[PDB]
């Protein structure tokens, strides 16, 4: 973790440790897959209304795990101490300098110095090791919360009438995806290890030069984009953090009397509008801060939030009524 | 505390030096840059300041290359104000180092320093 | 950029006041540095009349110090000159200029006005 | 009230050769001395400030030197619009005072 | 962002190592080493590559041992504590041309030659960009390009103004294996060696 | 020996697209050369450059040479 | 050195004891190793180099 040795120890892993590269490429790519899957897992639930009914606490725990995973991930990205590392370390810790009074103090406290230096990278490794074990704990709670009500299902109705044990069905069904998962991760680790990364990170971090090519990790982009879309320093970070916290609102704004999107025409539509919007958001993030893109980023940010706050409640209420009048002849 | 050989620095050039871990910007400004710095209405600055308040000697622009937004080092001779541009979130700085466009809330910082002939002692 | 326009009484009879106005654009009198006035005698001697800062403080030449008065209109963005009790002595061509100040280089009047030539005559003119 | 003494006063020269004007103070002005150029039409520009500093738009062929009480306004080639009146002022203490003026004619 | 700032997009040359089943062409690697040693090594370090790594890759155990013994590294002080040099060995790393960054920046008009050890991975285009750069030097910058003194125009380099000048010219190297050392043949060879160095 | 990338850049500089592209480029250079003599080019803050056109040219040749070049190399 | 300040000696006294020794400094413009007088942030120099 020593700042003068950090980057090189990582190369030592790549160049000298037996299968060291396999270890590194697996960890790095495993990090991206973690998010591709996490996003899917989140989406499925967001679609099938898993955040509803008695499963709220389940969903709320899941939201914490999301915030924690993103944190763990960023702590680890700093450990390579490449250009992206250093500057990611810088910008992100500075996110707290937005806090009104104590601001700068929280920031220099974290750094443990005048700027991102040895103290920063060494405590960051320390913490990158610690959080995973907390996530693990957080997972067992996610499981305990799951276990009292069981999983939902695509129909969005009760599954009490027809149950089948986890063993010899879902143990084997799970195996299929496990393998499929490993097959694609192997394709990246062995044949395209660096496609998901950023080249700037192969250049040792330098405190006097931020590269004109600086771009956040692909899985952070949508959030990066939302922050860039607000021309105020403080509002920029408040809005960004809000974009994550807004997911907690969902069990209260979904006014529908039935669970899931399987039978809702207007919801399925607006769901995909949200999905793609999210991708567009992440795309704007990889772009520059230039004319058509800024405004685009702002329109999309609006949509993102407007989805949980306006669309869903407005749409679901209409669908409730639509479902009613379409068959009531009192 | 750091000593920079000003006699070395040519005219239309920027120089970066390390001071307490943060980079210090020093530009040997041209007469056009100096005029362009002192000929800008405060109404167009979110953080108002005359180039006089910032520089001690109009020929040398000395400051901290730390973007006041989230801490990146702005790129020299870049932007839409012929100054510096922070690649991180798109902030623009003029030849006085004042914040023009972008999230950055304050003009680049002016450190403490004095001259001692053909050299400046920053710190 | 910056512009300074001089306008006003281009001919005045003795025992009266000399009022010249200096309109600025492309910069605010309140924002900047120093706003001076100077006159150019035919004898080719320049005399510094006095100024008014961006704050609102005056500093006049000890000579004219008790006759002149320099004020300003923030709203119209223009500073003035009012030299009371003029004599054939005051005939010269006046200029309004902006002078900066930098700790190390001192002053320097960088932006000048067109230059209005006033004549102190006993002649007549339609007001 | 310090006063500058411009000399040579109202001198002349050819159409492409160096000249040398100069101001002299009664007190000491350090280096606080500027040089202005008054065109034939009546326009008054800034050429040099604080002994050596060139203002924006003034050709590189314009030098300037000295200190204390003796200064100078050099030139490389008066070709062509150099024909004008060149003043000089101090500013170490109020009130500021200019020179006598040095006319320039192309013979 | 203006096309010039981004820099011209390097095309895709058909490298012999591109392909899920293709290995590097070691013969090309060997040639590239020579190009680096005789042309690049005067300004570019290769800090992350120890001698032992060429053995069984591009050269022989004997060959490498020889190349290493052509340089001096510090050994532990003698019996009386006085410093003393020693001829390099396989366990050492390839020595760079400069002792420090200042010496390096001094010898290149303020610029600083990046260590080539991972340049292929540290850039977009990798092999393609590296190669197109070494060859991409026109004899005259396009009309209207104000080029800073001490700078050279290369279209593939972001901003067009690179501090490195063209260094590859025909036959400036005598390839031990006979191959005609044309400027593009040399470019192909170092790049393949640089790719190996990095991966 | 003559460099393989040059030999190819030359053959492709002399094709229809090649000559058209170099023409547009040369018509630009010729337009700039004029501006440079004209009254006060040093002061204009609008100065046109021919990079865009040099890029279209260069790009074209890249597209043509790139998939071919390596067959000629060892 | 600094660790003596306020314990056994004064800020001046330590600065003075420190400056009597030379320590390696960043090489100059052309990369030539040059020395420098000790400072408070330094560690008491030993008598033997190795
Ligand atoms: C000293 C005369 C050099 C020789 C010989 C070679 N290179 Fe070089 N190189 C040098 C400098 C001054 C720089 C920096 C330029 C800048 O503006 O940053 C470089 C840079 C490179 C780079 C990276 C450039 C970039 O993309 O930022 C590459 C890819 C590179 N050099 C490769 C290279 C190779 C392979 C050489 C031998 C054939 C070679 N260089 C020689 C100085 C010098
Ligand atoms: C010990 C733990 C500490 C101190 C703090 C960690 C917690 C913070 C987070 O949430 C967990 C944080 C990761 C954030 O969440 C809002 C992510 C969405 C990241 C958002 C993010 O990333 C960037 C990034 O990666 C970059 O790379 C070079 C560069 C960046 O600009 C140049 C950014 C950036 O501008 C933003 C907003
Ligand atoms: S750090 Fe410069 S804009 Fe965000």
């Amino acid at each position: 973790s020593n700042i003068e040795l950090a980057f090189s120890s990582v190369e030592h892993i790549m160049r000298d440790v037996h299968n060291g590269y396999i270890l590194r490429y697996l960890h790095a790519n495993g990090a991206s897959f973690f998010f591709m899957v996490m996003f899917m897992h989140m989406a499925k639930g967001l679609y099938y209304g898993s955040y509803r009914s008695p499963r709220v606490t389940l969903w709320n725990v899941g939201v914490i795990i999301f915030t924690l995973t993103i944190a763990t991930a960023f702590l680890g990205y700093c450990c390579v101490y490449g250009q992206m590392s250093h500057w990611g370390a810088t910008v992100i810790t500075n996110l707290f300098s937005a806090i009104p009074f104590v601001g700068n103090d929280i920031v220099s406290w974290l750094w443990g110095g005048f700027s991102v230096s040895n103290p920063t990278i060494q405590r960051f490794f320390a913490l990158h090791y610690l959080v995973p074990f907390i996530i693990a704990a957080m997972v067992i709670m996610h499981l305990m919360a799951l276990h009292i009500h069981g999983s939902s299902n695509p129909l969005g109705i009760t599954g009490n009438l027809d149950r089948i044990p986890m063993h010899s069905y879902f143990i084997f069904k799970d195996l299929v995806t496990v393998f499929l998962f490993m097959l694609i991760l192997a394709l990246f680790v062995f044949y395209s290890p660096n496609t998901l990364g950023h080249p700037d990170n192969y250049i040792p971090g330098n405190p006097l030069v931020t590269p004109a090519s600086i771009v956040p990790e692909w899985y952070l982009l949508p959030f990066y984009a939302i922050l860039r879309s607000i021309p105020d320093k403080l509002l920029g970070v408040i809005t960004m953090f809000a974009a994550i916290l807004v997911l907690l609102v969902l069990p209260f704004t979904d006014r529908s009397v039935v669970r899931g999107n399987t039978f809702k025409v207007l919801s399925k539509f607006f769901f995909f509008i949200f999905v793609f919007n999210f991708v567009l958001l992440g795309q704007i993030g990889a772009c520059h801060v230039e004319v058509p893109y800024v405004l685009m980023g702002q329109i999309a940010t609006f949509i993102y939030f407007a989805y949980f706050l306006i669309i869903v409640p407005v749409i679901s209420t209409i669908e409730n009524v639509l479902f009613y009048i379409g068959r009531v002849n009192k | 505390k750091v000593e920079v050989n000003l006699a070395a620095i040519p005219l239309g050039k920027n120089v970066v030096v390390k001071w307490q871990g943060k980079p210090v910007f020093i530009r040997h400004r041209t007469p056009h840059e100096i005029q362009e710095a002192n000929s800008v209405d405060m109404s167009a600055l979110k953080d108002p300041q005359t180039d006089a308040d910032r520089v001690k000697d109009p020929q040398w622009l000395i400051m901290l290359g730390i973007c006041t937004h989230l801490g990146c080092v702005p790129i020299g001779e870049a932007g839409d104000f012929g100054g510096w541009f922070c690649p991180c979130h798109g902030s623009h700085y003029d030849i006085s180092g004042r914040i023009r466009k972008g999230p950055a809330p304050l003009n680049l910082e002016i450190p403490a320093y004095e001259f001692d002939g053909d050299k400046v002692i920053v710190g | 950029e910056v512009k300074l326009q001089e306008s006003g009484a281009g001919l005045v009879q003795p025992s009266q006041s000399l009022s010249l106005t200096c309109s600025v654009t492309g910069y605010s009198i309140t924002s900047g540095y120093y706003w001076n006035w100077i006159r150019l005698f035919p004898g080719n001697k320049l005399e510094w009349v006095g100024y008014i800062s961006n704050v609102g403080d005056n500093n006049y030449n000890p000579s004219l110090k008790d006759r002149l008065s320099i004020t300003r209109d923030t709203s119209k963005n223009q500073f003035f000159l009012k030299l009371n009790s003029v004599t054939t002595e005051d005939t010269a061509t006046y200029y309004c200029a902006r002078s900066e100040y930098y700790s190390v280089t001192g002053y320097a009047m960088d932006y000048w006005g067109q230059g209005t030539t006033v004549t102190v005559s006993s002649a007549w003119r339609h007001p | 009230d310090i006063e500058l003494t411009q000399t040579p006063v109202s001198l002349a020269a050819s159409l492409g050769d160096r000249v040398t004007i100069s101001c002299r103070a009664s007190q000491d002005i350090n280096n606080f001395l500027n040089w202005y150029q008054q065109k034939p039409d009546g326009t008054i520009k800034l050429l040099i400030y604080y002994t050596s500093r060139l203002h924006a738009g003034v050709p590189s062929r314009f030098s300037g030197s000295g200190s204390g009480t003796d200064y100078s306004l050099t030139i490389s080639n008066l070709e062509p619009e150099d024909i004008a009146t060149y003043f000089c002022q101090h500013h170490i203490k109020f009130p500021w005072t200019f020179g006598a003026g040095t006319k320039l004619e192309i013979k | 962002m203006t096309a010039a700032e981004h820099g011209l997009h390097a095309p895709a040359y058909a490298w012999s190592h591109n392909g899920p089943f293709e290995t590097f062409d070691h013969a090309s690697i060997r040639r590239g080493y020579q190009v680096y040693r005789e042309v690049c090594a005067a300004c570019h370090s290769l800090d992350r590559v120890a001698w032992r790594t060429l053995v069984g890759v591009s050269h022989t155990n004997e060959e490498v041992r020889n190349m290493a013994e052509e340089f001096e590294y510090d050994d532990e002080p003698d019996e009386q504590g006085n410093p003393k040099k020693r001829p390099g060995k396989l366990s050492d790393y390839i020595p760079g041309p400069y002792p420090n960054e200042q010496a390096a920046r001094a010898a290149n008009q303020g610029a600083l030659p990046p260590d080539l050890s991972l340049i292929v991975k540290a850039r977009h285009g990798g092999c393609d960009y590296i190669f197109s750069l070494l060859t991409g030097y026109p004899d005259e910058p396009p009309a209207g390009v104000a080029l800073p003194p001490g700078s050279n125009y290369n279209p593939y380099f972001p901003g067009g103004s690179i501090a490195m000048a063209r260094v590859l010219f025909d036959d400036m190297v005598e390839y031990e294996d006979g191959t005609p050392a044309t400027t593009s043949q040399m470019a192909k060879d170092v790049t393949t060696f640089l790719n190996w160095c990095a991966e | 020996d003559t460099d393989q990338l040059e030999d190819l850049r030359e053959h492709f500089k002399n094709t229809e697209e090649g000559k058209a592209l170099v023409h547009h480029y040369e018509e630009c250079a010729e337009r700039v050369k004029i501006q440079q003599q004209q009254p006060g080019y040093a002061d204009l803050e609008h100065k046109e450059d021919c990079v865009e056109e040099f890029f279209h040219l260069q790009h074209y040749l890249d597209t043509a040479t790139a998939p071919r070049l390596f067959d000629k190399l060892k």
